[PDB]
């Protein structure tokens, strides 16, 4: 069921929401990462595939797991925002990859409150994500996300 | 003929893709890791499909569409996997949802896109996931008019 | 969408074959004495037609229809003329007149007849025996196109 | 462009209207003649093809030429009617083939006034032929065909 990588540009920030690959489909998974210019993957699901080929090719993989269709715990959101600004500081231009299971869930969520932290209005965050990827966030995580508010960390 | 056909044309606005699709088990399809010998060539010849979905590993995972016209200048001596043949040419994947109105998919159909669209539903009965149901063709709708 | 289309379905009964046809010079066609090497095969492959009129001599002289699915089991360096391949399988020729209404051609297509019909007219200028006169080909999709536009 | 042979039955007399073949295409042309049970062909166009294979297979070919889309001259008509009457006598059952160039012209015309000579009414003669071959007679051979009057000569 696993959908194609979707880029979200706003800010001059660029996120790629992806599916979790297999080790078989891994070659092509790396290859759309280098097409989109992602040098950093943030995995937030279970560990399924080996990370050492990817940083062999110069992509850092960051494991910040939180559970199926839960909102990000506070540690996770803060780490997320800070990694994002550090990486978009280090080179302007590049992509940060995020993926959970199928890119229709937690990873869009982290993209979303990244966008809100950038001071896009809230439902213009959901707006923007659901145009490109329909029906992405569930229940608890958009309930989560309006009771979220930015002190504009980006 | 014509009276049946006219209300066909207007119940384009009421039928969804989910009524006229081919579900995914009966669709003609190919593993990417399949390989052009003469027999695969032949079975595609007399398949009488001109555009065939190419999946990797699982069937609900369509990566490309093979056109019949594409394998004109691949030689089958040469045992070449369909994986490679399929991005000799970037061919469009057309994705459409289960609850899409038939006339909208039609408008989509001659807005240039591939005449084969693939069908997704969202599923929520946990992160939501897309869920492949099968394929719809332009002729599936055409027959909804002309019968 | 639908208003245009309903109108298509309505003048299916007055539009004739003669202007929704492809006239004969634009049609993909093959001389019978042509020969299946790999290049002709390839050119039919990427022609993207699945049904091709086979003529002898002059183009207005259609003898058979080559189907794409037919050449599945000819080996093309075994290089055999299309005449004979077309006598492996006689596929019936569908002949139709110009002043035939489109819905009637629709019905003719709508059980069994080749989705390719060939178009002839009687001609009476000037004096001699009237003769049939090939104009070109009509496809089922030429009509479909007349509805869905 | 040359259309397939068409049978015209009525009365229990039987005509086959055909094209002029080339005889690269002869074997098949003979073959639809004996499928239809024609033992006699009447050509009224130019001699293009050799009749002697057809003669050896037991089919008589009769050459009565008259000009492109002209009405039959009167001699040709009388011979036509008398040949027809003689042949459907000789065996009831069989076909008489008639052809000019493409079977859409003089040959339908002679079938036609054969039909009138049998006393089918004219408008039914024409429109009977035109049912089976579209747009068959030209204008002057129609002008010809009802200032024609049947005096009864076929049963």
């Amino acid at each position: 069921n696993r959908p194609a990588p979707v880029e979200v540009s706003y800010k001059h920030m660029r996120f790629l929401i992806t599916h979790n690959p297999t080790n078989a489909t891994l070659s092509t998974f790396i290859e759309d990462l280098k097409k989109y210019g992602a040098t950093t993957v943030v995995r937030v699901c279970e560990v399924t595939y080996d990370k050492t080929p990817l940083e062999k090719d110069g992509i850092t993989v960051v494991d910040w797991p939180f559970d199926d269709g839960a909102p990000p715990p506070g540690k996770v959101v803060e780490d997320w925002l800070s990694l994002v600004k550090a990486k978009f500081c280090e080179a302007p231009g590049s992509c940060v990859a995020v993926h959970a299971v199928a890119g229709l869930g937690r990873a869009p969520v982290l993209v979303a409150l990244a966008l809100i932290e950038s001071g896009m209005k809230y439902e213009d965050a959901i707006q923007f994500i659901r145009q490109k990827r329909r029906g992405a966030i569930n229940s608890k995580q958009l309930t989560y996300l309006e009771k979220y508010r930015p002190k504009q960390r980006l | 003929g014509p009276l049946n056909m006219i209300q066909g044309v207007l119940e384009l606005r009421c039928r969804t893709v989910e009524d006229v699709l081919t579900p995914l088990e009966d669709c003609f399809m190919l593993d990417a890791s399949t390989v052009l010998d003469f027999g695969v060539l032949a079975s595609i010849m007399q398949s009488g499909h001109t555009r065939i979905p190419v999946y990797e590993e699982e069937r609900s995972n369509i990566v490309d569409m093979l056109y019949l016209k594409d394998l004109a200048f691949v030689d089958p001596e040469d045992c070449t996997p369909l994986s490679t043949i399929t991005r000799f040419y970037n061919h469009p994947l057309h994705f459409v949802f289960n609850d899409t109105k038939l006339d909208a998919v039609l408008e989509e159909f001659k807005r240039g896109k591939s005449h084969l669209a693939i069908v997704q539903k969202v599923n929520n009965e946990g992160d939501p996931f897309y869920e492949v149901l099968g394929l719809v063709t332009l002729e599936d709708v055409i027959e909804e008019i002309i019968r």
